[PDB]
């Protein structure tokens, strides 16, 4: 449930390869990424990291936050999270993204939808044409190469 | 090089037919010069 | 320039730490031409002649004879220019970013120009070496989803018309069978009369390591290398022989020589990486940078690589 | 189209002369006599290597891959900057490799060249032989050498 | 089938006036263009300049191209092509876009959709409004001026 | 290029280049051809031959299954060898032919394999042992194919005598017309090797 | 500026090297010339045609 | 020569002049020199126009 | 023009361009200098 984790080791280990060198969590941003890309920044509530994300609205009291969620409330998508500050990078439905983005526990031109919690699944309104297969990370955490351009 | 002149004595084909273009391109010239519209 | 572009100075300042390619290792110097130009083709026109029947008998009289017909190929050599982008701290915002014994934010993964232009061109550079070497672009080790590249673009081992040889599934394992197939195939190769040249050998790891067993009672002085040396020297008359060993290489032998008549390489002057003017900046402290590079040119003669396939089935 | 070792992506190899003719560039006849008979017509399509008609409309008539009744000769070499095909009349013999249909032809066997120009194994309309069997150079290609000695 | 004319011009062009100069096939980009657009390109499967594109996928062992087409497959249009690298610039669908379309073989304010062969149609998923008249450039061949925005609901 | 014509003296020296490869085919094998198969062969006249199917010689045949078996290839060779009759001219160089396959073959140690000893100090031997410890040559063609050709360098045994005009000679004759293409002609002679009978070995390993 | 004239200089005609020859009296010559040059800008010539219908 | 100006009289009126001479003023009007108008000018006719100027 | 030689000053990004190319290919050489297969 961390993009980076910091942990010590004793060891150094090898880069052997430079091939499936990118398929990892703290992967952060766009494979593929434009200059006039818009980005935002909104409070993060939970961990919405690689996942898609609606606006929550709370008493009044403190401003409106982005929480992990989809279908009718998918406001964009959560790329890059900064946790001393809590900020959740997000770039608007309105603008198109291709990247890594976490799957519901799946093959190239299948239509995916978001969920409730903001997961990637095999079909409603999203616009979201997977690119790869899944891979899996940890044994609850599976990421797919997708294509998110908008809304049907 | 024309058949204009005739100090001109071609060695091969090659050096008349080019004599031949030339004598048609100066005679061209001749007609405009000659010409009065 | 350097009082006014950071980025060029840091570049200027960095690019000596950036490893050789080890690319060079596997040509001769005098097959390495380069050639002023990033995007486009060069053409090469080449003359031959051919006999269209058997000879005609003088007899008698006779006006029906046979002919000799003439042929012209254009060989064309394809370059693309291609190009990626990175993030990185800016310049000013550096001293915000520095720390005890480092300069960058682990937590976020950003760091200086200098460092982040350092280690992507390096990523580059395996990147070239890896087409150069077999000819396609992938980021898979599978090798799918590859990039399509333009016709006439090809590398040592996948180049058409060129010798090759399969070793059977079941065989991988006797050094013998490998032999025998590289042996077939070094007796088809073509080699006309440039063939006083020495020759390049190119194998994995596992073939190196099957290579020092001794030869087949099993002999008590020679190796499968010594062997296959003096194989190679039979047919390029007593030159050099020289062995590599490439971790990119997965179960495949490549032997070709190392004469530029017969194979020629004219890459690009800008086919190694260098940084574009252009640099993404905004209110934060992230910017972004692009390095160009060029790809294509490499030019063979038909039947003059020799290429052995083990299958792992 | 006449040359297809202009887009060559490797240089070839000259030390062999055997099995080096059968090829589509290889113009004109295996064996010529000075006094073969040689008329040049304008040609709409691609009639290199077969049989030809003679089309009347205003222009001057032209030639196209055509056989039959209407045979009138075999064009052998053409000029693509004029669009003009060099033909040997069907009253002047001629040996040489010409497009055939399939590749089910074999040596001795008589041939007939159809509505496209291309040879067929078969009465008949003209005298043609096949020397050799039929040679693919293209996936839809097949060269035969064919002795065509009149009509019968 | 080619962004430039195929045949070379027979004459020298007559440069007097500057109205009615811009409907030809080579005019790529749009009529009105910001500098704020996000502009892709792509290996490009078949000829789909001035086209709608959809992502056609294959067995895997190359890339995703892009081909020609419409309806619920839409991606994005074809606004121009390098024919030496067989490169195409797509314009994503979530970007508007203004400027000289393909028309299906229809007046100012009509309701355009894309079909199956990328061509524009008279009407659903994409808001395509015409903004002029067809115009002939072949005898198989016509151009309509068309604003692009998005897909609309339903 | 479009119409692939060339200048004369470049056409010359292309068509030159051929005629003297097959030319040489010819005098090693003694058979005229333009394919691979080797068939559709020019009928030639009597008393015509090459160095390979020159009538009276010694023919040795390995069989199709040792093909491989360098050992039974040196048996056939030894036995040809002994078969050889050189008479009073025994002293003389001798001269060796090999495909590349056998070439190739020639360079594994000699068979347990023996180090300080190739097949070919082996063969080199052998043929020393028959022509009084003189010099031995070998050469790779090829021309040749699964064949070895052992005769000996003595033109007392074996002659070549070619014709003068043997080598490409252009004709005089030169077709000329209102077009800028013309026609040029190339003459050459075929014919004249001379052989002692029972001088030629003649080895043939059988595939099939 | 409008209207260019760029004839081949062998426009005109060329003997031929080439004589056919015979056992008889008669003999044949050829003659070569060349076509075409001609390059105007658009709408610089005003063609009036008189049917005569 | 395409893209040019192009002009016709109808049958009934090619023995009208005025007809002809209307015809020659309107493709005149339709010519487009441009800056390159300062020149001498040529008109060929056949021999019937030439009786009838 | 080369980056080796530190008196070299750029004027613009353009002659940056050219010495980085030369650079390389100085490198090259002298790797093949250095080589001792």
């Amino acid at each position: 449930l961390m993009k980076n984790p910091q942990q010590d080791s004793g060891l150094l280990s090898n880069s052997i390869d430079f091939r499936d060198q990118n398929l990892i969590f703290s992967n952060s941003g766009g494979v593929c990424t434009s200059s006039k890309d818009k980005i935002e920044n909104y409070p993060a509530k939970g961990y919405p990291y690689k996942r898609g994300v609606k606006l929550s609205f709370g008493d009044g009291t403190t401003e409106l936050e982005v929480e992990a969620g989809g279908g009718d409330d998918l406001y964009g998508v959560c790329s890059d999270i900064d946790e001393f500050s809590g900020m959740a990078t997000v770039i608007p439905i309105t603008n198109n993204f291709t990247g890594y983005l976490t799957l519901k526990k799946v093959n190239p031109g299948d239509k995916l939808n978001f969920n409730q919690h903001g997961e990637l699944e095999k079909v409603k309104s999203v616009n979201a044409i997977a690119l790869s297969k899944a891979h899996k990370l940890t044994e609850d955490l599976f990421i797919v190469l997708a294509s998110v351009f908008g809304n049907r | 090089a024309s058949l204009l002149d005739s100090n001109f004595v071609p060695i091969n084909f090659t050096e008349f037919v080019q004599a031949i273009s030339n004598t048609y391109k100066q005679r061209r010239i001749q007609f405009y010069e000659n010409l009065k519209r | 320039l350097f009082d006014e572009n950071y980025y060029a100075k840091a570049v200027a300042n960095i690019i000596g730490e950036v490893k050789d390619p080890i690319m060079y290792k596997w040509f001769s110097p005098d097959q390495i031409e380069d050639v002023d130009l990033q995007m486009g083709y060069q053409k090469t026109v080449k003359w031959d002649a051919f006999l269209n029947a058997n000879p005609t008998t003088i007899a008698n009289e006779v006006n029906t004879i046979s002919t000799i017909g003439f042929s012209s190929e254009v060989v064309r050599l394809n370059y693309l220019k291609l190009q990626y982008k990175f993030r990185h701290l800016k310049q000013t915002s550096e001293k915000f970013y520095t720390s005890d014994s480092y300069i960058g934010d682990i937590n976020n993964n950003l760091l200086p120009f200098a460092q982040a232009y350092k280690l992507a061109s390096s990523e580059i550079i395996k990147l070239i070496n890896h087409f150069v070497l077999t000819g396609t672009v992938s980021i898979q080790k599978d090798g799918k989803n590859q990039k399509r590249l333009l016709p006439n673009m090809y590398g040592l081992l996948n180049m058409p018309e060129q010798i090759k040889e399969e070793v059977a599934s079941g065989d991988k394992d006797k050094m013998d069978k490998i032999f025998e197939k590289i042996e077939a195939g070094l007796s088809k190769l073509e080699l006309g009369d440039e063939f006083s040249t020495p020759m390049m050998v190119i194998v994995d790891p596992a073939t190196s390591l099957k290579l020092v067993k001794p030869y087949a009672a099993a002999s008590s002085c020679e190796k499968w290398e010594d062997v296959l040396i003096q194989t190679i020297k039979a047919i390029n008359n007593r030159e050099d022989v020289y062995i590599e060993t490439s971790n990119l290489l997965k179960h495949k032998i490549l032997i070709y020589p190392l004469n530029s008549e017969l194979i020629k390489f004219k890459p690009s002057k800008y086919m190694l990486p260098t940084p574009n003017e252009q640099v993404d900046k905004d209110s934060t402290d992230v910017a972004h940078s692009y390095i160009d590079f060029v790809l294509g040119g490499l030019l063979a003669t038909r039947k003059t690589i020799l290429q052995v396939n083990i299958k792992q089935s | 189209m006449k040359n297809p070792q202009h887009d060559a992506s490797l240089l070839s190899n000259s030390n062999e002369f055997r099995d080096k003719n059968v090829e589509f560039f290889a113009s004109g006849g295996t064996r010529t006599s000075k006094f073969d008979k040689l008329e040049n017509h304008p040609f709409l399509g691609y009639p290199y290597k077969r049989g030809v008609k003679r089309v009347i409309q205003h222009y001057e008539p032209h030639v196209e891959a055509g056989g039959g009744e209407d045979l009138y000769g075999i064009c052998i070499d053409i000029d693509e900057f004029s669009k003009t095909a060099t033909i040997v009349p069907i009253t002047n013999n001629f040996e040489g490799y010409l497009v055939a249909k399939d590749s089910t032809v074999k040596v001795k066997d008589k041939l007939i060249f159809n509505k496209d120009g291309a040879l067929e194994k078969v009465k008949a309309t003209i005298n043609a032989t096949a020397l050799t069997d039929a040679k693919q150079i293209s996936n839809e290609v097949y060269l035969v050498k064919v002795a065509v000695f009149g009509n019968k």
